[PDB]
């Protein structure tokens, strides 16, 4: 409930980060996508997020406060 | 749209 609005909070400070690159947001959405249809582990989640916020060192600071514990 | 944002929204929501 909180927790959902963060994650639609944080959702779009990545929609709107990548404004002018649209690939990269789709991506993300497609990794939450992928996880889920295929029953993907966290650490692999982890693993492709750290690659796509790279050079977005906050936006994946911000992903691990989703990650368990 | 705001679909799409609202369906990564559930998903990451339900990781931890
Ligand atoms: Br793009
Ligand atoms: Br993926
Ligand atoms: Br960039
Ligand atoms: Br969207």
């Amino acid at each position: 409930d909180v927790e959902f609005s963060q994650a639609i909070s944080y959702v779009n400070k990545i929609k709107t980060r990548f404004a002018d690159q649209p690939d990269i947001y789709k991506h993300f959405l497609e990794i939450l996508q992928t996880y889920q249809r295929e029953q993907k582990p966290i650490n692999e989640v982890y693993a492709q997020v750290t690659h796509l916020f790279q050079n977005a060192p906050d936006l994946l600071e911000d992903f691990k406060k989703f990650l368990p514990d | 749209l705001d679909d799409d944002l609202g369906t990564a929204a559930a998903v990451l929501s339900n990781m931890r």
